[PDB]
């Protein structure tokens, strides 16, 4: 169990760590979440009172290092740093416990919702597409843009995400077009699983990892990502069995996460009426159709 | 973006660009088999794609053979409209490939983008018209070539036989659609009016008989006549 402590909370903010949330009013005294269960990632989130735009966030992995959260006041937001002084830092975790100033990660033990929406996200990756070496956690906020955006403007704020375009020569092979255009397990299978994301995991992280950006800060472009990698996958006549099923998992526990009220920009109505519909795998998601007919019919 | 009476005289400027139309590339008679149930026959098809400001029309005859042993034909025939078309562009002289291709069914954006992904600079361009190119069957010259053609076969034409000589490439094209939209309303009548009087013929090298100014003002009285007739007839006006 793991700690991440807070020096101080000064300004009124919703705090999010994964899943769960917590208000935190103006110079409350809060220091810390504790028994964060170690073995995943995590994310750390904010959200001021004063300004319900821009929802900003940190992923970490407490293996990595001991890290803690402080207000900036020239800033003006609550920033992840990393404590190298290893001594110095159980003595403010246990100050604070023995205060018991801290709040409990509260997970429920049957739970396995956050493992499972985060199953293949490995910290590793996610410090490729948010690029600042220096740091041992990632930043993320509501409005940073993924690269695919820019080329279509500061490039150390992207989401350097893998970029995915169906009308592009990387995607269609010449003489093939029609073949190809229609059947994509080409684009998916050789150019994307074998070629660049080398195996489904680190697809299926990436995917993964979209989809909680954009729930968790509403961030477009993410938005956009994680459609583009359902639609790839679906899109192909040519998929690994244990591709389809694991991917039939991942999609029920996002669409079960859901906030209700944020169906309508999260969720692209062509693509998902595509993919459980008219799509080669419109059979293959039987556990993410269930859910997605019983709570938003409407979309579709 | 997409092509609107607004910015239809972008059709007459300098730059080169194409109207392709697709309608008569997969065509078919049906009929009845043996056993009664339903069956097509395939028949010779076309690209239709024509140069608006020039007159020049690329006529790529569409051979049965094509579609032997083919599912999903209609939606092949889109992918075949495209391949042939960016055929077409690649075997012009740099000079000469168009900067925008206009296709008269939307269906056709995404096979043709696709077929043109060597050519980002070439945009792919829809309209709102309801331009009447489907007539093109309608002029015989075309459907003659088109039906005894033997194998896949281009064959170049200028739509406007030598009217460029007298008039402006809006006012040309302005008549070629006048005449197809009459072709294709009521093509009895149409051809009717454009050949009653025996003394006035086809060059050879032409398409539309040889009128003289004012009979060209005459027959453009004319179709324009039968087409508001068979409107009122086709709605009850």
């Amino acid at each position: 169990m793991n700690t991440v402590p807070f020096t101080s909370a000064p300004i009124e903010v919703t705090i999010g760590i994964d899943q769960y949330s917590f208000n935190v009013k103006e110079n409350q005294p809060f220091h810390g979440i504790k028994d964060i269960p170690i073995g995943h990632v995590h994310v750390i989130h904010f959200q001021h009172a004063d300004n319900s735009s821009m929802r900003y966030g940190y992923w970490f992995d407490c293996r990595m290092g001991n890290f803690y959260i402080q207000y900036d006041p020239k800033d003006g937001l609550y920033k992840m740093m990393e404590e190298r002084d290893g001594a110095k830092f159980e003595n403010i975790v246990h100050n604070f416990k023995e205060r018991q100033m801290m709040v409990s990660y509260p997970k429920i033990d049957e739970d396995d919702t956050w493992y499972n929406l985060t199953e293949f996200v490995q910290m590793d990756k996610i410090r490729k597409i948010v690029r600042k070496d220096e740091n041992q956690f990632s930043y993320v906020d509501s409005s940073m843009t993924t690269v695919q955006e820019n080329e279509l403007s500061d490039p150390a704020h992207s989401l350097n995400y893998t970029v995915i375009n169906f009308k592009s020569r990387e995607a269609i092979r010449p003489g093939h077009e029609m073949e190809d255009f229609l059947d994509k397990s080409y684009y998916l299978n050789t150019v994307m699983l074998q070629g660049i994301f080398k195996n489904s995991s680190n697809y299926f992280g990436e995917l993964q990892f979209a989809f909680l950006n954009a729930m968790f800060f509403g961030n477009y472009g993410s938005s956009l990502q994680w459609h583009a990698m359902i639609e790839l996958i679906c899109s192909s006549a040519t998929v690994p069995k244990h591709m389809l099923d694991k991917l039939d998992e991942i999609l029920y526990y996002q669409i079960k996460t859901l906030p209700e009220q944020y169906s309508d920009i999260l969720l692209n109505e062509r693509v998902w009426n595509i993919c459980l519909y008219s799509s080669f795998q419109k059979n293959s998601l039987h556990n993410t159709e269930k859910i997605m007919e019983n709570k938003y019919p409407e979309l579709l | 973006g997409a092509m609107n009476s607004s910015n239809y005289a972008e059709l007459f400027n300098n730059d080169i660009k194409l109207f392709v139309d697709d309608t008569n590339v997969y065509r078919v008679t049906v009929h009845k088999t043996f056993e009664g149930n339903v069956a097509t026959k395939a028949i010779n098809g076309c690209i239709f794609t024509l140069n608006p400001k020039t007159g020049h029309l690329f006529l790529k005859i569409i051979h049965t053979s094509v579609w032997a042993g083919q599912k999903r034909l209609s939606q092949l025939a889109k992918w075949k409209t495209a391949e042939e078309v960016s055929a077409l562009v690649r075997s012009l002289p740099k000079e000469e490939q168009p900067k925008q291709i206009i296709v008269t069914r939307k269906a056709m954006l995404d096979p043709l983008e696709v077929h043109m992904l060597d050519f980002p600079n070439i945009a792919i361009r829809p309209t709102e018209l309801r331009l009447p190119f489907s007539a093109a069957m309608s002029i015989d010259k075309l459907s003659d070539v088109v039906m005894k053609a033997t194998e896949p076969q281009m064959v170049l034409f200028n739509i406007y036989d030598d009217w460029l000589d007298r008039i402006s490439s809006y006012t040309a094209f302005s008549r070629l659609t006048l005449l197809l939209r009459a072709l294709k309303t009521n093509e009895e009548s149409a051809k009717m009016i454009l050949l009653s009087d025996p003394t006035i013929t086809i060059k050879s090298y032409h398409l539309w008989p040889s009128f003289t100014d004012e009979q060209w003002i005459t027959i453009e009285s004319q179709m324009r006549d039968l087409i508001l007739t068979e409107y009122g007839r086709k709605y009850n006006v």
